[PDB]
């Protein structure tokens, strides 16, 4: 169902800068966009081949982030 | 001219192996992405000498029918991805000539000298950054060096700490090197959307007298 | 060879436009300096494979008949410029072998592997540093790089924060890189004249068995 | 008259190191030597294409400096 459209690799610092918490390794920002509610659903996981969930961040039409640690 | 950074690299073991390990995986049963027919599109749509601007991307789209060889660009009907959608926001705001297309096919930019390079050229369906240990980077690293060696005045549009910096130490005064945060929604805001890369990248071309780039997509056949 | 990538550079649009922009200006009415016939003399008098030492200079002399292609070097009768005059004092003192000629013509040094390179190759009569936006720097940059790429054991005599540092990041391991203040009178005294660049440069060249350089000028 | 024989480009720091005052940009040291009095007349100006006068420095046979701000 939830169709992930892209998966961007980021570094601990780039994610800390947004999340406020620092991931202990590379992060994969998995994004699924929602045409309608105009929402971006993002699943941050560790790098391959584990894909161990790190955080979940929901963002609205004007960039507010609703972060949640997994 | 791609019969440069190719003639001997393409014979070198590291790249020779990266190819077959991919080939086997394919026939072995796993569906690997950019169909072996599309794998090298970047170098096809834009030649070494035409490279006016250089945009670095990570690895191909791992879902069905999305990727076709160009970084960021999707096929003529696939949903516009979050980052490409954002690149559009910046564009429809920065370049007042514009309006947005209706698709993510960027081959038009491609034939206008915009090199859309992924640092890792293949990916396993469903598994992001899975082919990141075969040798696509060392080949792709070669490519950048060559652009930095045999060319003058190229604009390197480097987005994200991974592409910019890390995989991008170009001659700052032999080539223009603009940096900024990744267009990804977990990043575009609070720090990216304010840059004027597209306008700046055209601004310095007219400056050299070079014909500028038309960032307005299109849609051939 | 110098047919070492200079073959590619020379086609690059930037080095095509720097030429014509200079050409037009010439026939357009303005008297640009180093007559085209002389513009490349530095590469003529000393070849890539012979480059024993490298002295960096800025742009050519913008007064009549002074410049002829080599940095610092003036023609057989022009007044010895302040900086060359000072270079002479250092020499007159450091090297107990020589005296001083009565001219600033340095081709002698040139044919002995001393590359006298200006970072900018042309200038408009009376307008100092006027052609510093055409593309001579980027060409000249390629040049130093190549010397640093295909060569080993070259002495880079860098004077002035502009030449040394700024336009001079050479692998300080494969090449010898001596630094010091510019010989200009507004600087020579304030901490330059004490260095021994000419003697040291030969000291090295010699330590490798290579034949040293004769810093005593001469006429063709 | 006053024949300028050479024009050397310097940076703020090199000049401050001599002048005691720091130039807000690149300086052009315009030197005219005097065979006789054995004097070096230097006109420091801004870089091209303005050549806006900055300082005037007179130097004698044994290097003493007679500076004057323009």
């Amino acid at each position: 169902q939830l169709v992930i459209q892209e998966s961007i690799l980021m570094l601990p610092e780039e994610v800390e800068e947004v999340i406020g918490n620092k991931p202990e390794s590379d992060i994969l920002v998995h994004t699924a966009y929602d045409e309608s509610t105009d929402e971006n659903v993002m699943l941050l996981t560790s790098d391959a081949p584990e894909y161990k969930p790190w955080a979940l961040v929901i963002q609205d039409s004007n960039g507010e982030n609703k972060i949640k640690m997994l | 001219t791609w019969h440069d950074v190719l003639a001997e690299e393409k014979q070198q073991p590291y790249f020779l192996n990266t190819l077959q390990t991919v080939a086997s995986e394919r026939q072995s049963g796993v569906t690997i992405y950019p169909p072996q027919k599309d794998v090298f599109n970047a170098f096809r749509f834009t030649e070494l000498g035409d490279v006016k601007v250089v945009i670095l991307g990570q690895d191909p789209y791992h879902g069905p029918g999305q990727a076709h060889g160009l970084a960021f660009s999707v096929r003529p009907g696939i949903a516009i991805p979050p980052s490409l959608l954002n690149m559009y926001k910046e564009l429809e705001n920065t370049i007042p000539g514009f309006t947005r297309p209706n698709h993510g096919y960027l081959e038009s930019w491609a034939r206008q000298g915009v090199l859309l390079l992924n640092t890792v050229l293949t990916v396993r369906a469903g598994q992001a950054h899975s082919h990141a240990s075969l040798g696509w980077e060392t080949f792709t690293d070669k490519v950048i060096s060559l652009i930095n060696q045999h060319r003058e005045g190229v604009v390197f549009l480097l987005w994200g700490s991974h592409a910019q910096k890390k995989g991008a130490i170009i001659d700052k005064q032999r080539h223009h090197v603009l940096k900024a945060p990744h267009p990804s929604p977990l990043s575009a805001h609070r720090g990216f959307f304010g840059c004027n890369h597209f306008v700046l990248a055209n601004q310095w071309l007219e400056q050299r007298g070079e014909t500028p780039i038309d960032w307005m997509p299109v849609l051939p056949a």
